Order: structure tokens, then C-alpha cells, then sequence
């Protein structure tokens, strides 16, 4: 997927994009993950 | 007992109050917003009721005590039951310190901005959490979306709007309002069981009523058509069993009951229905933002669980909107909890503490601060 | 049942219809532009309701009724209605025969040709009258400034516009347009009053909103300032009796609604406050045009009816203008029927019949006459 | 009143003892605008124990009951229902109402029934929304002499308009349109 | 009082609203006893 | 004043002008009044 590693990349502002773009709808979901590390 | 902190996602849906920590899969509380008073209150050998406990425990122990919501139209006329109430939240199933954890707070568009300003201080004061933060609902559920363009028909727990959006950008000037609500459906469909030769009055009768619709009352896609059937449509009589015990018989109310939220004449509101609110919404936005909105067609709320709801809602458009342009109505099965997956997920943006509503910035600057430059 | 004839000096004020004779001192007739539907249309003995004689007996006996405009955004949508209404005007307050008298016409620039046309030949048929002639309620009101030159703020009945002027002589080029309405501020300050604890929805409710304004709502010659004020401007929370009777609070809006006209951001309009917009008008006039605008400063309107407008002009311009230059506002009291009174004037310039749409001329000419050589 | 008549040393259980028991409200029973007040007065209101021969014969004795059975329809708390009193129905109704009709439904509180014969209903109507509505607009309570028969008096103005046969509930229209007819359109 | 010969006289529609103002409060009269003679 | 002799006397193309010069503003006026007389 490289939605991990690239939305671990991306800029932030643009991790917001990015994961919109990049397959990720739910940047919801890929914050709440990113944070299931740091949360 | 454990590291830096987790969040309090906690959400005052309209009917019932929901929340769990920063990041959880579901908020662990749900229970209705109800106060309860024991009607004759009667005397016996020791106590064992509390008053207002309502939280789960009083409709199913319902009766004597009444109902009571201090947000009763979305918006709160009494606070000391609603505070207890949140008190019951975060110690009988949150059974937490405010103090230890941050809590996000949902707040409903065009609320006085004296609601949030004391819901904070006294949120501070009683439960003294390390701070706090709050965010409207239907901001939350949109994030919930991720869906940055496109209106929301935020038709949930028991309120109704439309979030034209856009990249996350949403105009004020394109969201209003519906006072429609679960309850508005409720008060109707009850008058109708009522004068079809019932008695239709009671509180616990009202649960039950909200119930009955819940699990049997649908949409139907086309009215006049579904209606003619109900002239004869032997499959629509579906009688359930009134939680008494008497089977309670059903025929075209299961669908003609919500459906004024597209016509309130018969609910008697000189609004429009949804569908059309949405549409004017759109024709309100900009020029070519519109065919996203029919791709972004994001539609919200449990209380919208009926069946053809997103279907009615293409069709309807359709009948609106230009078939040049193509509708995509979104519709998640998780919309009543998706404002508070939203909320626990910003809540949960440890990258975004810095607007986070603290003890100081609040003290120096008083209740206001909180209007100013920051929700 | 007299000599000649005298001309029918009738207005389609944008929120009222306004007319009278030739050179009467006043439009004998004034009322909104409203359509009345009986929401529910209850079933009594015998009836005694219309559906749609609105005029000015409609919002008194309101609720039931909606409320429409052919002309809504100054361009009319819908015409059997708006042909009814002029038949009550000429048969109910006018209570005349058409066919007996002139009657000069009111057109907003920017009007597709066929809303002319049709208004004219509706008015030919239905009415008959010797003939018409029609002319824009702007230049109207510009003729009763008799100020040649200079430009005029047309934020009068529903609409909003400036007319630059030289000795009568204006610039198409020179003149745009303000969608900006006593609509839009009702809106506006509706959703204020609703988002600060109160539930305005209603149409009942927009005409008690409006007149709140016109009775309540003014304008700060300084923003920010009279802002800080209101945080704790004791003066401002003059509350007002809501018409239904209990006393509606009121504070800064009591100011801050129209300004907005100023800074649309808030109305959220890209379009440049009314100032501005004369500002750059003025620009794009000639060299020396603009002392004489600056001296001819012509306001007009009652909707500008808000105190300090005028002062608000001369100061805003001044941070604009070269104080070299010396800035005279004009605003009349009498700005909302100076557009009455011009063209009760104009039709009544017995001077000046030669420019009047007869029935010949139409008919030879059909339609498309009235529009070359002609309006 | 049976179940207080009851229980104050009574055996009214039988039907024509209901008859009798709600003869002995509509000539004896009335309301009294205060509650406590009055009710503190039959505390020794040495006036209201006027006793009623029992139609059988035995006086029965009366006190405050004469006053305190029927303003239950405001306080349904001691009748048990959660619903709410007369007055604040029509009030609440009168909230939903639009925002100037209230004036008119202040000056057009017209009450009807029989069974209100009491005496200070229109009273305390005026003093209960009084102490609801606002001071600022005016209430008027209407009450006819003849509202029991208000009722026949206009179905006999109604039907006896002559100029009204169209809506009439005719033998063909029903029989080709069935019983379903009469609702549809008419009543 | 002319209510008779007004409301015998005005529209019928408004015989309703004129018995209301005209003093015919009892509308419900003005036609029981326009049927008194059309009864 | 003379604005009603001379608006009766100057030019009509120029009463617009002079009206406006030799004080009545209300040209319109003054068309309103000599009509007044011819209204």
C-alpha cells in the first residue's frame, strides 16, 4: 500500500491530502493508527 | 497509572450520550438522555432509588419516573441534572478522573456561545480534567468522513443540517438547519398509532414507539405508488408484539412515517424537506463544486437507518439535479458513531494539542477566551 | 368621468408595490409583494379566504399562508400571481379601470427584454389601459433628485446599485449591481437571532425580523470600537417586546447587521462594500467628475434608513478620497418614494407624452417596439 | 369523588351510586381559584361541610371535596396521569402556536363543556395563565352558558345550512364508492 | 342593525366573515335564522 | 423667486437646466407644479 510509509512521509498538511489521495480515506483511520503507535 | 494521556472522546448525541477514550474503536457509554422522576414516589422499607440514575438503568425501570432531556431540542435548558449526568458518564462507565484524562467536547452549530462557555468552566471546576477541547458534531462526523468535499446530511441522533464541504472547507452561509428529529418523528408517528384506535401517551410507551420504528419503520422509494399498495399491500401488516405482549399490527405507517423529513406538511414544518434543502444548499455553492457534492453526497445519522433512504435521496435529485451531472450519495452503516470515530480521531491528533483548552489560557482569560480564536 | 386623463404613476418597489396618480404627492398604494398559501387550508363553514390577496391583509392575518415574490431577487419568476396583484392594486386600492389612465412603469436595469415585454403586453391586455410607459425605478429616483450630476446610492426597496451622473448624464459602464437586499440583511441578522438562543424560522417571523430592524437596527460609524463596546456597552441590550409579547433582547446587531454592506465576508459575498464599489465607479469616471460626485453624494433608499449612514459615507470615502477633494453625501428622507415621486413627475411631464407606449405602436410593432428607440 | 367518598368511611362501589355521585358534583362540586389557601381553610372552612341527603335518604356530609375533585384536570398527579393540567395544555399548545395569534387565542379562550360548570374555571384560567402568559398581552376566557348544547346547537346551524347539502354523506356516492368514500375528500 | 339585509347582502363566503364583524357574531345565528326562513 | 415666471419663460429643454440653476432643484417641482396647473 505504501500508505503506511507514505503517509509517514508525506507532509502533515498534506498528510491530510496524501492519504485522500494515496488510498487512504480514512487519514481518519491513518492518524488514528499513526497514533495506535502513539496513541 | 500509565503514560502521558489518552483523550476523552465523549459526544452529548442528542438522544443519548456516547463517548470513549482518545482513539477507541467505539465509544464504551451510550445511554439515553433522560431524567426521571418517580411519578408517586411511593414509600417502603429503605431507599434504593435515586432520582435522575436514568442513564440505562431507568427506562428499563421506567414508569414512575418521567423523562427528561436537558438538551431537549439540541440545545440544554438544565445543566445540575446534566452534569450529574456526566458525573454518572465518568464514573459509572467512564468511572474515570476527569482530572487524569483531556476530553473533547461536541458542540451543535448556532448554539449561544453561554452554553459552551459554562459547559467548559464547569467541566473544569467539577471535573477538574487536566483541560479540555470541544468540537461540533457535525464537524466531528465530517471528519469521520474524510471526505474533504461534499455536503453531509447530518440527519443523526436528533438534529438535521446539510455540510456542503470542500477539501474540508464548509460555508456557513451553506449549512442551516432542521429542528426535524427523532423525536419530531416520534411525536408523529405516535399520533398516528393513537388515532388509528390506540393509546399512545406514555413515556415508556414513547421508548417503545421509538423502538418500533427503529427495527420496522422504512421508506418507502415512491409515496403515491406505496401508498395505493397500502390500499391493498397484504405484505405491509406486519403486526409486532406490543413489548406488553399484545401483538401491536403495522401497515404503511413502517414507511410513511419519516418521509415528511421530505415533506413536514403532515408534521406540519413550512420547511423543506431534506432533499430539496440539500439541493438549494447546492445551488447556493459555487459553480462546478456541485458535481462533487453529488459524488460526495455524504449522508449521516442512525436515526436515517431506513431502507432506500440514499436511493430516495439519487432519485429525488435526479428529479432535481441535471443528469448531466451524476449522483453519488454516500451513506457509512457507522454514521451515528462516526461523529464520535471523528472526534476520537481529532481528539486523538496528539500533532494537535496546541488547541487544546487549558486550565490557564481558560483562567487568565476567563470563559471567553474559549469563543475567541479557538472552540 | 374628467378632462384628459392623468398618468398612473405606479411602482414595483422591490419588498412593496407603490403607485399613484400623475403628480400626486404620494403613492396611494403601498404593500408587500407577497403570495399567501394557507399551509393547512382547514375545512369550515361556508370560506372567506383567497388564497392570494396577500396585499397588506395577508401578513396581518399570516401563519397560514407562505409568503412569495414574483420579483423575488428583482427579477420576477412568476407572473399570474404577479398580474393579480396588479389587478388587486388597480381594483382594491386603485380600484380603477386601466383602460381609463395612463401608467408609467418601473424597470430595474440588467432586466432581460422579455420581462419588459411581457409586463407590457399583459398590461395591454388584461388592462387595456390608453397605453404605458415604463422606466427604471433608479432613473426614476434620479429624477427626483433633480441633481443632475453625480452618483446615487440605489440601495432603496430590495436592490442596491450606484448611478453616476453628470447633468443627467450616467454610465452604463459606470453603473453595477448590489444582489445585496433588505432580504438578504433580514437573513442575515434572522440567523443571528436564531444562533444566539432563538428559533427564527418563520415567515411571520421575517416580518417581525424586518421590522425589527427598520425600528431598531442601526449602523456604528466605527466597527471594531463600537464592538469593544458592545462587550460591555451597557447602553446597547435594548430588548424589544417580541410582537408575539415577550420582550426579545437585542444588543451590538441592534448595529452590526447591515454593515455587511460594507463587508460582505460576514453575508459572505466576494463583492465589495457599498462604499467601495462608489469608490471605484468614481474611479472609472472622468478626471474632474468626481468633486461633483464627492459634492453629489445622492443616497438613496429606506432601507439605508439606518443612522450614520450618510457620516459612515464621508468618513469611509475620506480614507479613500483625496482630502483635497470635499465629499457631500446626498440622502433625502423621502428616498424610498423619491422613486415614486420621479416618476410621478416624468409620467406627469404633459410635456413629454410623445414618448409613451400606445396601443398602436405595440401592436404594429408587437413586443420588440417598447425595446428599440423606446423603453 | 367515589374513591375519596370512599375512603373518608363510604361504600360507593354500585353503579347508581356512580349516577348519584356525579349528581352530587354537577349541583354540589366546584373549583376553588386557590389551592393551598383554600384547602388550609377546610383545614376549619366551618362553611364548605354542607351535607347532601344521601339521595337514598341520609345526608351525606360534604366538605372541601366540593372544590378538590376536579382541579385534578390541572394537577393529574393525584388522578395519576403524567399528562399535564388543562391550562398548560392549552398553553404549551398556544407556544406551538405562531407568534401573534396568541393575542387573539388570549381574547378567544373560548372554554366549552358542561362537565367545567364549575364555578372560577374562567378564573382560574385567566389567573393560571396569568401566572404563565405575559402580563404584557390580555386574556380572555370565553364560556357559554350553553356549552354542553353548544355542540348541537352548531351541527344544527351546520347541517341546516342549506347552502351545505354538497358535502352531504349520500346514498349512491357511498354505495358506488363503498364506505371508503365518506373519508376520502369528506367526512 | 342591518345584519340581516348585510348578510343576506354581502358574498356568502363573507356572510361568514361579515356576520364576524358586522356584529353576527352568531353567524351560526344569521344562517339558523336565514333557514328560520329557509329551515 | 421668478422660477415660476422664469421656468415658465426660459427654455424647456434649459427649465431642466435653469431650474436647476436658478434654484429649483425640483425641476422636478417645477414640473410638477406647472402641471399642477396642467396635472
Amino acid at each position: 500500500e505504501d500508505v503506511w510509509e507514505i503517509l509517514r512521509q508525506a507532509p502533515p498538511s498534506e498528510y491530510e491530502r496524501i492519504a485522500f489521495q494515496y488510498g487512504v480515506t480514512d487519514l481518519r483511520g491513518m492518524l488514528k493508527r499513526l497514533k495506535g503507535m502513539r496513541r | 497509572d500509565d503514560e502521558e494521556t489518552t483523550a476523552l472522546v465523549c459526544d452529548n448525541g442528542s438522544g443519548l450520550v456516547k463517548a470513549g477514550f482518545a482513539g477507541d474503536d467505539a465509544p464504551r457509554a451510550v445511554f439515553p438522555s433522560i431524567v426521571g422522576r418517580p411519578r408517586h414516589q411511593g414509600v417502603m422499607v429503605g431507599m434504593g432509588q435515586k432520582d435522575s440514575y436514568v442513564g440505562d438503568e431507568a427506562q428499563s425501570k421506567r414508569g414512575i419516573l418521567t423523562l427528561k432531556y436537558p438538551i431537549e431540542h439540541g440545545i440544554i435548558t438544565n445543566w445540575d441534572d446534566m452534569e450529574k449526568i456526566w458525573h454518572h458518564t465518568f464514573y459509572n462507565e467512564l468511572r474515570v478522573a476527569p482530572e487524569e484524562h483531556p476530553t473533547l467536547l461536541t458542540e451543535a452549530p448556532l448554539n449561544p456561545k453561554a452554553n459552551r462557555e459554562k459547559m467548559t468552566q464547569i467541566m473544569f471546576e467539577t471535573f477538574n480534567v487536566p483541560a479540555m477541547y470541544v468540537a461540533i458534531q457535525a464537524v466531528l462526523s465530517l471528519y469521520a468522513s474524510g471526505r474533504t468535499t461534499g455536503i453531509v446530511l447530518d440527519s443523526g441522533d436528533g438534529v438535521t443540517h446539510n455540510v456542503p464541504i470542500y477539501e474540508g472547507y464548509a460555508l456557513p452561509h451553506a449549512i442551516m438547519r432542521l429542528d426535524l428529529a427523532g423525536r419530531d418523528l416520534t411525536d408523529y408517528l405516535m399520533k398516528i398509532l393513537t388515532e388509528r384506535g390506540y393509546s399512545f401517551v406514555t413515556t415508556a410507551e414513547r421508548e417503545i414507539v421509538r423502538d418500533i420504528k427503529e427495527k420496522l419503520c422504512y421508506v418507502a422509494l415512491d409515496f403515491e405508488n406505496e401508498m395505493a399498495t397500502a390500499a391493498s399491500s397484504s405484505s405491509l401488516e406486519k403486526s409486532y408484539e406490543l413489548p406488553d405482549g399484545q401483538v401491536i399490527t403495522i401497515g404503511n405507517e413502517r414507511f410513511r412515517c419519516p418521509e415528511t423529513l421530505f415533506q413536514p406538511s403532515f408534521i406540519g414544518m413550512e420547511s423543506a424537506g431534506i432533499h430539496e434543502t440539500t439541493y438549494n444548499s447546492i445551488m447556493k455553492c459555487d459553480i462546478d463544486i456541485r458535481k462533487d457534492l453529488y459524488a460526495n453526497n455524504v449522508l449521516s445519522g442512525g436515526t436515517t437507518m431506513y431502507p432506500g433512504i440514499a436511493d430516495r435521496m439519487q432519485k429525488e435529485i435526479t428529479a432535481l439535479a441535471p443528469s448531466t451531472m451524476k449522483i453519488k450519495i454516500i451513506a457509512p452503516p457507522e454514521r451515528k458513531y462516526s461523529v464520535w470515530i471523528g472526534g476520537s480521531i481529532l481528539a486523538s491528533l496528539s500533532t494537535f494539542q496546541q488547541m487544546w483548552i487549558s486550565k490557564q489560557e481558560y483562567d487568565e482569560a476567563g470563559p471567553s477566551i474559549v469563543h475567541r480564536k479557538c472552540f
